[PDB]
């Protein structure tokens, strides 16, 4: 799935054409297309958890907006396709506008219908069979949580209760016809697991940044690669977690073990759960892993290097302002303004010109 | 919920869903790596008594059609897939897979860990199995049937699929634009080839015809005598199910033809029969070769061809009589793929030159045959 | 189907609710719901010929209107439902907005699909089998003509060619379990005809006005009935053609033969075809039958009383003035204008105040 | 396109569409005027060897469901309708009509002028016919099958539909809230009734249970001796297909019961048998009674009930023995509807007090029965 950055180019024509406009791409592997597609959606780093809705069901103009988005593709087309199904458009109706083969469309439609059931039965309806079913289709704990109006952690926990965890398959070029000595893996919800983690080596996990985007380029990947090469050379067993198909970090050669998965809390915890690494590196992949720092630690993940709290102290303006202060360091005069007038006055205080960061 | 269950001789159970006929199915379980071509596979007589497992998860994407049938019926004992798509989406589709299975009365199961299954077969070799599709699939029962299966070793299946009576074939290959062409007039075909029906795929016939051959298909047990009497420009030994070894009749006839100068060409099974008839030895492979991405090197020319394979048995290369020369070997496993008689105009290939499904890389095997024929007629 | 008159109440709220706002109703009988429904639409006298579209397929906004019309029913909903299916909406989509049971909805979708095939194959594709399947579903020759791009009379002529005519069944209260000596019929495209017209009598056919509307009330029905009663009593065999369920004209006791059909040229002609009436009355049932006079007359139908020509002479603004002019009578000063600036000057001529009739 | 054709003895053809299984069906053709209740109708044993034509145009609007089966299977030999709706639309539905039909292997046709058929059957009387659903239905063949059918007159169908071995029935009626109940316990039902299965409908059973009757359902050919040996509170004579006249064994056994003081109650066929056992005569009607809107007068009380009817035969009123009094007559044709033994605790009804489908107006007929069995227990 390509990664775009239209939000950084306001006056730009944001419709897709023959000239590329994308700035990166994510890749996902699944036993099925649905599973594959959904994992890619959650791996895109756009905040989606899968088919998050774009228009309100109560919007009187919804079908008209949907239609345009469909008929004239932009970056969000994919989500609009799911909206169309929620709004009452048929597979033939969607086909006609998008020219996307019905073979794919029916699958998206089926996932929507599954979502309607989740919404209807709520967390209560989330029995083992149903949940397993949903997981097999690629649903993220986060997407199911939103549908059942609970926290993501609640869905995860439920999986833990049911002993509902994914298994890992390996990439091998030959559909299992021959064995592999490489550990290039992907998660799926199935029977047999091919992970066979070692008990031997002390392990270090390196979290990648997912798809490239403006501001989150190859620079961060170069770092992930060097962390892996160095620690491995040093004797550690190096495990890489990433899903960018264009990178050296996702080259099986780069590390001891490669999990080609979305860099998300849900996907990472599953890995950790079975690898039980000595440490996990979240500072090398950009914003993507950086934001999972707290939740990872909170789930008992062994995060190495600068603490998640430490990271926040630097990332939170306020926390940062104190530190500076405590340090007796110079920083531009600032001020959080709520209201407009509160702003025109504060501004006077600060003095012009002004750097308005929301 | 329409349950289906598959159980292997070893006790291993796979719980899934019914996608074909209600009932049971017992046979040798094999795995096939072909990403496309599931219909042609199913319609391959060589799959008789075998439960076929496809490694590619989505099976049925393009539905089915009559041009994609390799014979008059579904030969597979059963079908094991990971996922049956909600719809068939291809301009050529005439019936969705499930409907097609139901119609052919095939017991099929979907939604199982096919990769697990595949890895098991690879590691531990072929195993017999049973698929039970119905209300309450009894696992102990499945296990029973699987276990009771005789096995394909030493089992002659050629006799079971062979045509009752002889017949003529003069139809060529399908084209995108023309589809399946009308059968040709006998006068239109230069040569006359007599073909032993050991469970022949229609595409072999089609492709020979494309090459100027008018054919006469004969039962597997037809006598050389009866054959020589027809005055064939060439003799073709078809592909087919089971153990080639128990086919004394064919081996005997084949031997009779070899005393002659008539060109002989066999494919897969017919390749082993030729080998046997020449004094070679055949074995049953650990799991066999089933797929359409198999590298095969023509040792004389030193080139590689990607092929379609469908075989559970092989000809031993170390037992080859001196009159048999090795022309091709598998690049995946070095196993014997082709042989040519050093003294007679007889040769054969273990894979499928006619593909269907698969890469067209090996088609030229036929050409050699023709050449032999043309030169046999020059006399 | 109810008949409304919102156009006469421009400032009125036109959404359907629990307080009635319809002014009449039409009824129809068919051997299948599809047939019954289409017959009712063409008998409704609103100018519909079946599911004529309200919006255009190429309106970016069409979906917004369709959504609104479906969610909050007005008198036109039945039409928007078909527009909905032409626009890619599914049965469930429509269900969701309307709450109209899907059993009825699938039938409307089917008709649209068929209409799509007709538009597609055109007149040339209107082969006997297809033509017959269409008639069987209640399609009006006029609807088909619109779809094929031809005149209604072309379709009619074609039916004539394939000798494709309806048959008449009888209402008998008991599903044919008992014979009936009453002649209360309706048309259908079936096998056996139960009309059994007399060869006996001098027949007089009276045409009713369909559903009552403002201005076209019971007063017209009353005349129709009087004609029937009077002539029957005089010894003529009376034939009533009408489809207003509320009236006396449609009570079987009122005439010797009752055809409970839409008062349309198509339906009327099929009746005349087999009855071979001595005369037909078109002046009693109001605007409905009156608008049919010219065409009936052109088709060979024996129209009695004041000729369509003479009717036209009075109703034709020009013809009339001509005649008034001619008899030496007074009529107010008048003129035909086209342009505004035109009126203004003409007005000047005529003298305010004015009567501006569209 | 899936062709189907109906041909009557007389030669009349009805060309339509196949909506059930492919194949042929032959039997007596009848019409039923029920606008609802099709499933129940198909599953009624009384329709054995009868091709059923429904007068109401749209059949299958609410799909099908278990609760709606009046017997284990579909007894209608064929189904004739005007239109099969696009979908089934009802909360209770579990399988659409076509599917249910194919499921039960029923030959059915739609899309024919059912009005013409009915009028023909009414005007000219019942006829035998045959439906052929298949690729190219052979009118001539259908016609012979039609003509070769032996006719229901003089045909004992009860012996064909009854149960092999006897059995207990203790399950009550279905309800909207609860659905079909759970089988009561034997100590839960005061009375013990022996019910002769002449092809009995479940509802009759369910309704007796509701009245506190523990049931023992026996095979048609069960002896009186063998029944009396059960000391029953009462005996119940079921409903069933074909002619009652040829059921010697039952008329005889009943004859027996009539010697006793045990309470006897019959419905439809039972009614006829009871009459036979009292020396009355039976006749096959012109086209019979099949519908759920038939008015029946309780002559005793002068009141009308709207009833459910399904019978091709009737008891002749003028042949009626002094020991039989008329309790009911049809308001539609004057035919005999109910009778009572002057001398015995025995009575019956031609219609179906248990409806299913149809009006519940005649359910009270059941009470009379109980009253008897009760008074018979005081003694
Ligand atoms: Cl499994
Ligand atoms: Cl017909
Ligand atoms: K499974
Ligand atoms: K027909």
């Amino acid at each position: 799935i390509p990664r775009f950055n239209f939000e950084k180019f306001a006056g730009a024509n944001d419709r897709l054409t023959t000239q590329m406009k994308s700035v990166g791409e994510v890749m996902a592997i699944g036993r099925t297309q649905q599973e594959s597609l959904q994992k890619a959606l959650r791996g895109l780093e756009v905040g989606a958890t899968g088919f998050d809705p774009k228009v309100s069901l109560d919007d009187p103009e919804a079908l008209t907006k949907i239609r345009r988005e469909l008929k004239d593709a932009g970056a969000d087309r994919i989500w609009y396709i799911a909206d169309a199904f929620r709004a009452g458009l048929s597979v033939d109706g969607v086909f006609n506008l998008t020219n996307i083969d019905r073979w794919f469309l029916v699958q998206i439609e089926e996932l929507v219908r599954l979502e309607e059931k989740v919404a209807e039965v709520g967390i209560t309806g989330l029995n083992a069979d149903f949940l397993r079913q949903l997981k097999r289709k690629g649903f993220a704990d986060a997407r199911l949580a939103k549908l059942a109006g609970v926290r993501e952690a609640e869905i995860r926990k439920l999986r833990d209760q049911y002993d509902l965890h994914p298994v890992y398959k390996r990439v091998d070029t030959c559909a299992a016809e021959f064995a592999t000595d490489t550990a290039y893996m992907y998660s799926t919800y199935e029977e047999e697991c091919e992970a066979n983690p070692s008990t031997d080596r002390e392990k270090i996990m390196v979290l990648g940044g997912g798809p490239n985007r403006i501001g989150q380029g190859i620079e961060f990947d170069y770092c992930c690669v060097h962390a892996s090469l160095a620690l491995r050379e040093d004797g550690y067993e190096t495990i890489m977690v990433n899903c960018n198909p264009e990178t050296v970090s996702t080259d099986y050669d780069t590390s001891d073990r490669l999990y080609f998965e979305p860099v998300t809390l849900e996907d990472v915890l599953e890995i950790v759960r079975i690898e039980k690494p000595k440490g996990v590196i979240v500072q090398y992949g950009g914003q993507t892993p950086l934001k999972l720092a707290r939740a990872l630690e909170a789930a008992g993940v062994p995060v190495i290097g600068t603490s998640p709290d430490a990271i926040d102290r630097a990332e939170d303006r306020e926390r940062f302002q104190h530190a500076v202060e405590r340090l007796k360091l110079k920083q531009p005069a600032n001020a959080t303004v709520t209201a407009i007038e509160m702003a025109v006055e504060k501004a006077k205080e600060i003095g012009y010109p002004l750097v308005v960061r929301p | 919920i329409k349950s289906a269950l598959l159980v292997l001789e070893d006790g291993t159970q796979f719980h899934g869903r019914a996608i074909g006929a209600t009932g049971s199915a017992v046979g040798e379980v094999v795995f096939n790596t072909s990403m496309t071509g599931y219909q042609e596979i199913l319609t391959d007589p060589s799959y008789s008594r075998q439960i076929v497992t496809l490694t590619y998860p989505h099976i049925g994407n393009v539905g089915t059609n009559d041009a994609d049938e390799e014979s008059s019926q579904v030969h597979a004992q059963g079908l094991v897939i990971r996922d049956l798509p909600l719809i068939a989406s291809n301009f050529r589709n005439t019936e969705d897979l499930s409907s097609y299975l139901k119609r052919h009365n095939i017991v099929a199961i979907a939604d199982i860990d096919t990769r697990k299954l595949t890895r098991l077969l690879r590691e531990k070799g072929a195993q017999n199995g049973c698929i039970i599709a119905g209300d309450n699939p009894d696992a102990a029962l499945a296990l029973e049937k699987a276990r009771a299966f005789p096995g394909l070793n030493g089992m002659d299946l050629a006799k079971e699929v062979t045509t009752a009576e002889a017949y003529s074939w003069t139809q060529g290959s399908w084209t995108l634009t023309g589809g399946l062409p009308e059968a040709k007039k006998e006068d239109e075909l230069p040569f006359h080839v007599v073909a032993y029906d050991f469970g022949a795929k229609r595409n072999i016939l089609r492709m020979l015809v494309d090459r100027g051959c008018r054919l006469t298909i004969v039962p597997a047990q037809t006598s050389a005598e009866d054959v020589l009497k027809m005055n064939p420009d060439g003799i073709f030994l078809s592909n087919g199910p089971g153990d080639p070894a128990p086919c004394d009749y064919a081996i005997t006839a084949i031997q009779k033809f070899l005393e002659t100068d008539i060109p002989v060409f066999g494919i897969s099974l017919g390749h082993q029969l030729l080998a046997l008839a020449s004094g070679a030895k055949t074995v049953k492979m650990k799991f066999g070769h089933h797929g359409g991405n198999h590298p095969v090197k023509d040792v004389e020319k030193n080139v590689v061809m990607i092929t379609a394979q469908n075989h559970g048995f092989a000809v031993d290369e170390a037992t080859l009589p001196a009159n048999l020369r090795v022309t091709h070997k598998s690049l995946f496993d070095g196993t014997l793929q082709g042989i040519h008689r050093t003294d007679k105009p007889a040769f054969s290939f273990q894979g499928h030159p006619e593909a269907s499904p698969g890469p067209h890389d090996a088609a030229p095997l036929f050409d050699h045959f023709i050449e032999l024929i043309e030169q046999y007629r020059k006399t």
